[PDB]
RNA sequence: GAUGGGGUAGCAGAACGUUGAGUGAAUCUUAGAUUUUUUUUUUAUAACUAAAUAUAGAUGAUAACUCAAGUGAGAAUGGU
RNA sequence: AUAAGCAGCUCAAGCAAUAAGAAAGCGAGAGCGUACCUUUUGCAUAAUGGGUCACCAAGUUAAUUUUAGAUGCGAGCGAAU
RNA sequence: AUGUAUUAAGGAGAGUAUAACUUAAUUUAUGUUUAUGAUAGAGGUUAUCAACA
C-alpha cells in the first residue's frame, strides 16, 4: 500500500484492506499466547519469522555445517585452545551504533569524538549538555539511544543493584584499574556502560553553494554531512584489559645491571 | 543481515541480542522479521516475458487453466508441499492468494493509513506467484476405482469458442498426456444490481 | 555413492573395531616409511611396529596395545641412561639426578622425538584409521602404566597439608623421575591442560614401545644402540638445572668435610664501585687454592655467585666425556672392568 | 536527529528500558535472531 | 585412482565417522544440500 | 603553498593542543537539584519561578 | 674441467600478459567451480599451496595448441 | 619529545603467540644514498613537465611494390572451367 | 557495419483513459481458425482471458 496509490483507487478497493487488517488482529487476540508477541506487533512464531530471519534455507544449513566441522577439527585436536576472539564474543558485551546523517563536517566533528572517547555515559553526556558546540546537542540525543539499545537489545547496565550490594552490604573493596592513557579509576559497578571507542566517518553531499567572487568566477562549495560510531562496553572490558597490561609488565623480567647482550659479527676465529 | 545475524547467534552464546525490541532500519523502514506490503502482497508488476514464465505451465495470461476455488499445492519457498483453497487470482502479476495460516507473515503497515493506538506490524497473508502452485484434483484409480488426490503438473486449454457478439468464451482445461477433461472450480458470478440512476 | 567409491577397501565392520587390523599394516604406505626412516633392521615386521603406534587408550586389550611394549622399553631406556649419567657425572646431588634423567627419558624429550620422526596423530581412535598413525582416546581419564613406584600411605595428606616428603624415601617408594605414584561421547569441546597430558603420554610410551620392540626382536644390544642414538645423543646443559638455596653456608660444609681448610672470599677485580652498574670480582680461596670465581654487580651477590660456581665445580666434575659404562661387561668380550668413582653424597648443611 | 519525530518504534524502547532498569523484567538472549539447527 | 576430497582425508584420520554422528544429531546434511531449495525471494518478485 | 601539507604536519596543527576542554565547573542547584553551571542560575527553575510570577501576583 | 657477460641512439632474437575466437554438444564443480584479499612455494613481469568470507550447476570457470587485435601508461602546462 | 634521512638499502639490540609447536610486523642504534622524466657537451640543479589515484590516450588499415624464412607446384606457375 | 526487401514529402503547438492518441482523444461490422490452434466455466472497468485477414 503505497502513499500515492492509496487516494488512486475507489472507496470500495480500500474499504477492502481495511476488513483485511482488521479480520488480521481478531486471530491476534492468556500469558503462553501473549508471550509470542511484542508490544509492536511483531509475532514471534517460527512460521511469521521463517521468510525474513530464514530467508535462505539452502545456505544457512550448509554454513552451519561448516562451523560444525571446524569445531569438531578443535575438539578434537588436544592441544587445541579457545581463541581470545572467541572468548570474549561470549562474555563481554558491546554494541556498535552508527549515528544518522548530521550536518556539520569531519574536521569540526572529529574533535567532539575525541572528547567522549574513554569516559562513561554519564560523565560523556553531561559534557554534550554543557558544551558550546551546535553539534553536541546532536551527540546527546544520538548517545541515548545507543545506551538504550545497549540496555534492552545487549542487555548492558543491568548488574547496578547487584554491584551495590557488594559494595557496602558487605563492605567489599573496588576494583582499581589504570586505562591505557593512564587515569586511575575505581570501578564499583562493573556493569556501568562506557565508550570504548569512536569514529567519525563523511557521508553524502548535502548540498552545493555557489560562490560568486570577483571577474565573473564561480565555485561550488559541498555542504557537508557527517556520522558518528561510537562502541559501547561494560567495565568488564577495561578491567579484563588492565590485568592483561600489569601481566605483561611483570612478565617482562626484572631489570639486571649486566645484561648479557648478543655479539652480532661471525668470524672463522678467536679474537681473545 | 541473516548474513550476520547467524554469526552472531553462534559467537555470542548466552550474549545474543534481542533483535526483536530493536528500531527499525531506516533504509527501509520496516521491523525486524517482517516484510513491507509490496513485498508480502507481491504486487510490483512484472514484465511481460515473466507473466508467460509464471503462467506457462497453465496455459497462457489469455488462456489460464487456474480459476478460484480449486485446491493447490506449494512447490517452491518454505512452505512447500503445503495444499490449500485459492481465494484470489491477480491476474496483473500472476499472483495467488491461498488463506492458510502457514503463508502469513509480518508486515510494517505505513503510518498513513493506520491509527495512533493501532500496532505498527500486523500478520497478512501472503501472496505467491502462479508457477509456485500446481493443481490438486483426486482423480479415479483405473485399476480399482478408488478415488485419490494428486498433483497436476500441466495444463493446457481445449475446445475454445469465442462469442463476437457478446465478446465471451468458454473453453475446457485438459492434462495433457493423459487427457482428463478436469471441470472448473464452483465459481459464483459477480451480482449485478439495477441502480436508481440506470 | 557411486561416483565416489572408496579410496580403501575395508570391509562393513571396520569402522567399529578399537584399532585396525594386523594385516592392514601390510598395506600403508605411513608405515613402510615410518620403518625405513628410522633405519629399523628386517628383524621388526610391519605388523609389529603397527601395534607401537595403538595406545592403550584406544584398545583395552593388553595384546594389540603399547602397555608390554612400552614397559620393556622404559626400563631399558631408564637403565641405559641411569647408569651413563652416574658414570659421566659421579657426584650428581639425587634431586638433580630426577632432574635430568626425567630431561632425557621423560614425557617431555620423548615427545619431541616422537615429533622427529615424523609421526602424525589419529583424530579419534578406530578400525578405519590406517595404522601409520599414533591412535589414542585423550578423553579417557585413567589410562597409565605399570610401575615400580608404591603408593605412600600419606599420598593425601602430603598434597592436602602441605606434609614434608623426603629426597632418601624418593628412591624406593616413588617413580624413577621421583614423582608419586597414583597422584555417548561429545566432541564440541577445545583441548585441556589434562588433555594435554595424555597427549604427551600417548607419545612417549611410542617412543618406548619401539624400544621395546627392538629389544625383543633385534636383541639386548640392537637397544642400546638405539637409545645411545636418537635418546642420549641429545644435548642438555646440566649446570642450568642447578637452584641453590644458601650456598655460602653449602659450601662452608663441603670444605669442613673433605677437611679442607676454610674458605675466605677474596676481592680479586673491581670497578665502578659508586656506580649504577658496578663490578665486583671476588674469588672464595680455601688457603692458598682458588675454589671459584663469580662476578656479579653487588658486593654480596658476587660472594653467593663465587660460592655457586665452587659448588657445581664440585658436583660436576667428570672423568670423562665418554666415560665407560658397566653395561659395556654383560656383552662380547671386552677390556676387564675398572673401578667407577663412588661419591658420598651431596653435602647437607644448615 | 535531535528533531526527528519519534516513531511507534523508538517508543517501545523506551518503555522496555525503564522495566529492564527498574527491575520488573529481566533480560535474556534473544531466541529468533536466527534459526540455527545447533541450538547453543 | 580417484581425486582426494577433504571428506577423504577426515577418513583417514578418523574424524569423518564423528562428523556423521554430530552432524546427524543436529539434523544437517551430510554430504549434500538437504532438501531445502534454491533461494527465491528475488525469483519471486520477478528478478532477471 | 610551495608544496602540499602532509597527513603528519596537518595533524600536528589540528589537534596538538587543540582538544575541546571537558567542562568541569558544575554544580547542582539548590531548589531541584539539576545539574548546572557553578555561579549560574538553573535554566530549568529560571522559566518556572519566571513563569510562576506571571501568573499569580 | 668449452667460450662469452656495462651501455644511450640504433639493430636483432626469444617470450609473458590483456581482450575476443576455434578445438568445445570437450573437461571440472555443495566431496565447494568461483570469490579484486591474506598466505605459502617454485629462477618467478608468472603461476601455485593454504586459510578466511560468501554461495554457484550454468548467461560459471578452465589446461593445452592455435587464430585475430580497439593488447600492456609515473610522464604529452593531455582528457574525464 | 637532544633531533638536520628522496623516508629506501646494508648491519641490527629490543618488543611481539596466556599454553606443546609456530615471529609476520614494528624497530632503537651504526653506515651508504643530493627524486623522476624530458632536453642537452653536461642537470640534485634555482632548466622543462606533473596535487594523488582510477580510467581514456599514439607505427594501424587499404591498395601497390619489395625482401627474408617456411612451404606447394616446377620450365612452368597462378587463376578458371 | 554490410546485405536483402519495400517505400518516395517532413516537422512542430495544444489537448487527452500515463501500454491504448486527437475534444468520438480504448469506434463499429465481416470471414476463418481456435490447443490436433497460432508462431462446455468466471470476467463490459473486478473490463479490453484472441490471434490472423
Ligand atoms: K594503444
Ligand atoms: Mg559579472
Ligand atoms: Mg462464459
Ligand atoms: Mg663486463
Ligand atoms: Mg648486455
Ligand atoms: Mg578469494
Ligand atoms: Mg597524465
Ligand atoms: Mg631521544
Ligand atoms: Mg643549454
Ligand atoms: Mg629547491
Ligand atoms: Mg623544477
Ligand atoms: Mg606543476
Ligand atoms: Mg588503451
Ligand atoms: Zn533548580
Amino acid at each position: 500500500w503505497s502513499l500515492f496509490g492509496w487516494g488512486k483507487q475507489k472507496v470500495e478497493e480500500r474499504n477492502k484492506v481495511k476488513e483485511e487488517l482488521k479480520q488480521s488482529e481478531l486471530a491476534r487476540t492468556a500469558a503462553a499466547h501473549a508471550k509470542d508477541q511484542t508490544p509492536t506487533g511483531i509475532s514471534l512464531k517460527k512460521d511469521h519469522l521463517v521468510r525474513v530471519v530464514d530467508p535462505d534455507p539452502r545456505s544457512r544449513v550448509r554454513w552451519e555445517r561448516k562451523m560444525v566441522i571446524r569445531k569438531l577439527q578443535r575438539g578434537t585436536d588436544p592441544w587445541s585452545v579457545e581463541p581470545k576472539a572467541e572468548r570474549i564474543a561470549r562474555t563481554e558485551r558491546k554494541l556498535v551504533y552508527k549515528t544518522g546523517y548530521l550536518p556539520t563536517s569531519v574536521k569540526k566533528l572529529v574533535h567532539l569524538s575525541r572528547q567522549i572517547r574513554g569516559k562513561t555515559v554519564s560523565e560523556a553526556l553531561v559534557q554534550m549538555q554543557f558544551s558550546k558546540k551546535k553539534m553536541a546537542k546532536e551527540v546527546k540525543t544520538e548517545l541515548l539511544r545507543a545506551e538504550a539499545k545497549a540496555i534492552v537489545t545487549r542487555g548492558m547496565g543491568l548488574g547496578k543493584a547487584a554491584a551495590a550490594a557488594a559494595q557496602k552490604e558487605t563492605g567489599a573493596e573496588p576494583v582499581k584499574i589504570q586505562t591505557k592513557d593512564g587515569k586511575h579509576l575505581e570501578i564499583r559497578d562493573p556493569t556501568r556502560i562506557y565508550v570504548a571507542e569512536t569514529f567519525v566517518n563523511k557521508g553524502f553531499t548535502r548540498g552545493v553553494e555557489l560562490d560568486y567572487r570577483a571577474r565573473g568566477r564561480v565555485f561550488k562549495m559541498n555542504k557537508p554531512t557527517t556520522t558518528m560510531t561510537v562502541v559501547l562496553k561494560e567495565e568488564k572490558t577495561r578491567i579484563r584489559e588492565h590485568q592483561e597490561r600489569v601481566a605483561k609488565k611483570l612478565r617482562q623480567g626484572p631489570w639486571v645491571h649486566l645484561p648479557d647482550r648478543p655479539v652480532t659479527s661471525q668470524r672463522q676465529f678467536y679474537s681473545w | 543481515a541473516a548474513v550476520e545475524a547467524r554469526n552472531e547467534d553462534w559467537m555470542l552464546g548466552p550474549l545474543a541480542p534481542r533483535r526483536e525490541l530493536d528500531e527499525i532500519t531506516l533504509s527501509n523502514g520496516n521491523f525486524f522479521g517482517s516484510l513491507s506490503p509490496t513485498r508480502a502482497l507481491l504486487e510490483s508488476e512484472v514484465s511481460e516475458e515473466e507473466r508467460k514464465a509464471r503462467v506457462a505451465w497453465c496455459g497462457s495470461p489469455k488462456f489460464l487453466c487456474i480459476a478460484p476455488g480449486d485446491r493447490v499445492v506449494v512447490i517452491e519457498g518454505h512452505h512447500k508441499d503445503l495444499i490449500g483453497t485459492i481465494e484470489k487470482l491477480n491476474t496483473r502479476n500472476m499472483t495467488v492468494e491461498i488463506q492458510s495460516e502457514k503463508l502469513k507473515t509480518n508486515t510494517t503497515v505505513p503510518q498513513f493509513m493506520q491509527n495512533d493506538a493501532d500496532k505498527p506490524v500486523t500478520q497478512i497473508y501472503a501472496r505467491l506467484p502462479i508457477s509456485s502452485v500446481r493443481l490438486v484434483h483426486p482423480l479415479k484409480d483405473p485399476q480399482t476405482g478408488e478415488y485419490r488426490d494428486v498433483i497436476i503438473r500441466e495444463l493446457r486449454p481445449r475446445n475454445i469458442v469465442h462469442d463476437r457478439p457478446t465478446r465471451t468464451r468458454s473453453m475446457r482445461r485438459f492434462v495433457p498426456g493423459e487427457n482428463i477433461i478436469i471441470p472448473w472450480p464452483k465459481q459464483e458470478p459477480i451480482k449485478r444490481e439495477d441502480q436508481p440512476a440506470d | 555413492n557411486d561416483r565416489f567409491p572408496p579410496l580403501e577397501p575395508l570391509p562393513p565392520a571396520a569402522e567399529s573395531l578399537p584399532s585396525p587390523l594386523p594385516e592392514r599394516a601390510l598395506t600403508s604406505a605411513k608405515l613402510a616409511a615410518l620403518h625405513a626412516r628410522l633405519n629399523l633392521s628386517p628383524k621388526i615386521p610391519l605388523q609389529t611396529l603397527a601395534r607401537t603406534l595403538v595406545d592403550a587408550s584406544a584398545d583395552e586389550n593388553p595384546q594389540f596395545n603399547n602397555a608390554n611394549l612400552a614397559f620393556v622399553g622404559q626400563t631399558l631406556i631408564n637403565y641405559h641412561i641411569a647408569e651413563w649419567l652416574l658414570c659421566k657425572y659421579p657426584r650428581l646431588p639425587q634431586g638433580i639426578l630426577f632432574s635430568a634423567m626425567k630431561a632425557y627419558a621423560g614425557p617431555k624429550p620423548l615427545l619431541q622425538i616422537a615429533r622427529s620422526w615424523g609421526v602424525d596423530t589419529a583424530a579419534v581412535p578406530g578400525g578405519e584409521v590406517d595404522p601409520g598413525l599414533l591412535q589414542f582416546d585423550a578423553l579417557k581419564p585413567g589410562v597409565a602404566i605399570t610401575n615400580f613406584g608404591y603408593k605412600r600411605t600419606e599420598l593425601a595428606y602430603l598434597e592436602k597439608f602441605k606434609w614434608r616428603r623426603g629426597m632418601a624415601s624418593r628412591v624406593v617408594l616413588d617413580d624413577d623421575f621421583g614423582d608419586v605414584v597414583r597422584s555417548d561421547v561429545s566432541y564440541d569441546r577445545y583441548g585441556n591442560p589434562d588433555t594435554r597430558a595424555a597427549a604427551e603420554r600417548a607419545h612417549a610410551y611410542f617412543v618406548r614401545a619401539v624400544v621395546g620392540a627392538i629389544y625383543a626382536h633385534c636383541g639386548r644390544e640392537a637397544a642400546k644402540a638405539f637409545v645411545k642414538a636418537h635418546i642420549m645423543s641429545r644435548t642438555l646443559d646440566i649446570a642450568k638445572l642447578f637452584e641453590f638455596k644458601y650456598p655460602t653456608r653449602e659450601l662452608a660444609a663441603l670444605c669442613a668435610r673433605e677437611d679442607f681448610e676454610p674458605p675466605v672470599a677474596r676481592l680479586l677485580s673491581e670497578t665502578g664501585r659508586q656506580s649504577r652498574t658496578p663490578v665486583f670480582v671476588v674469588g672464595i680461596y680455601s688457603g692458598s687454592d682458588k675454589l671459584g670465581e663469580g662476578a656479579a654487580s653487588s658486593l654480596d651477590h658476587a660472594r653467593f655467585k663465587a660460592a655457586m660456581n665452587a659448588l657445581k665445580a664440585w658436583y660436576l666434575y667428570s672423568p670423562g666425556e665418554n666415560p665407560r659404562v658397566p653395561s659395556d661387561m654383560l656383552e662380547e668380550g671386552a677390556k676387564p672392568w675398572t673401578p667407577a668413582y663412588i661419591d658420598m653424597g651431596e653435602v647437607i648443611s644448615r | 536527529p535531535s528533531q526527528f519525530e519519534v516513531t511507534k518504534d523508538r517508543k517501545a524502547i523506551k518503555a522496555r528500558q525503564s522495566k529492564f532498569l527498574s527491575g520488573e523484567e529481566t533480560w535474556a538472549p534473544g531466541k529468533v535472531n536466527a534459526f540455527l539447527n545447533s541450538k547453543i | 585412482p580417484r581425486r582426494v576430497t577433504p571428506v577423504d582425508k577426515e577418513r583417514m584420520v578418523g574424524r569423518w565417522k564423528v562428523i556423521q554422528k554430530e552432524l546427524q544429531k543436529r539434523e544437517l546434511p551430510v554430504l549434500g544440500t538437504g532438501n531445502h531449495g534454491k533461494y527465491v525471494e528475488l525469483k519471486w518478485l520477478g528478478s532477471k | 603553498p610551495k608544496k602540499k601539507t602532509s597527513h603528519m604536519k596537518k595533524r600536528h596543527r589540528q589537534m596538538a593542543g587543540k582538544a575541546l576542554k571537558d567542562v568541569t565547573h558544575l554544580n547542582r542547584c539548590p531548589a531541584c537539584g539539576n545539574l548546572k553551571r557553578m555561579h549560574h542560575l538553573c535554566s530549568t527553575c529560571l522559566g518556572k519561578l519566571k513563569g510562576f510570577m506571571d501568573r499569580n501576583g
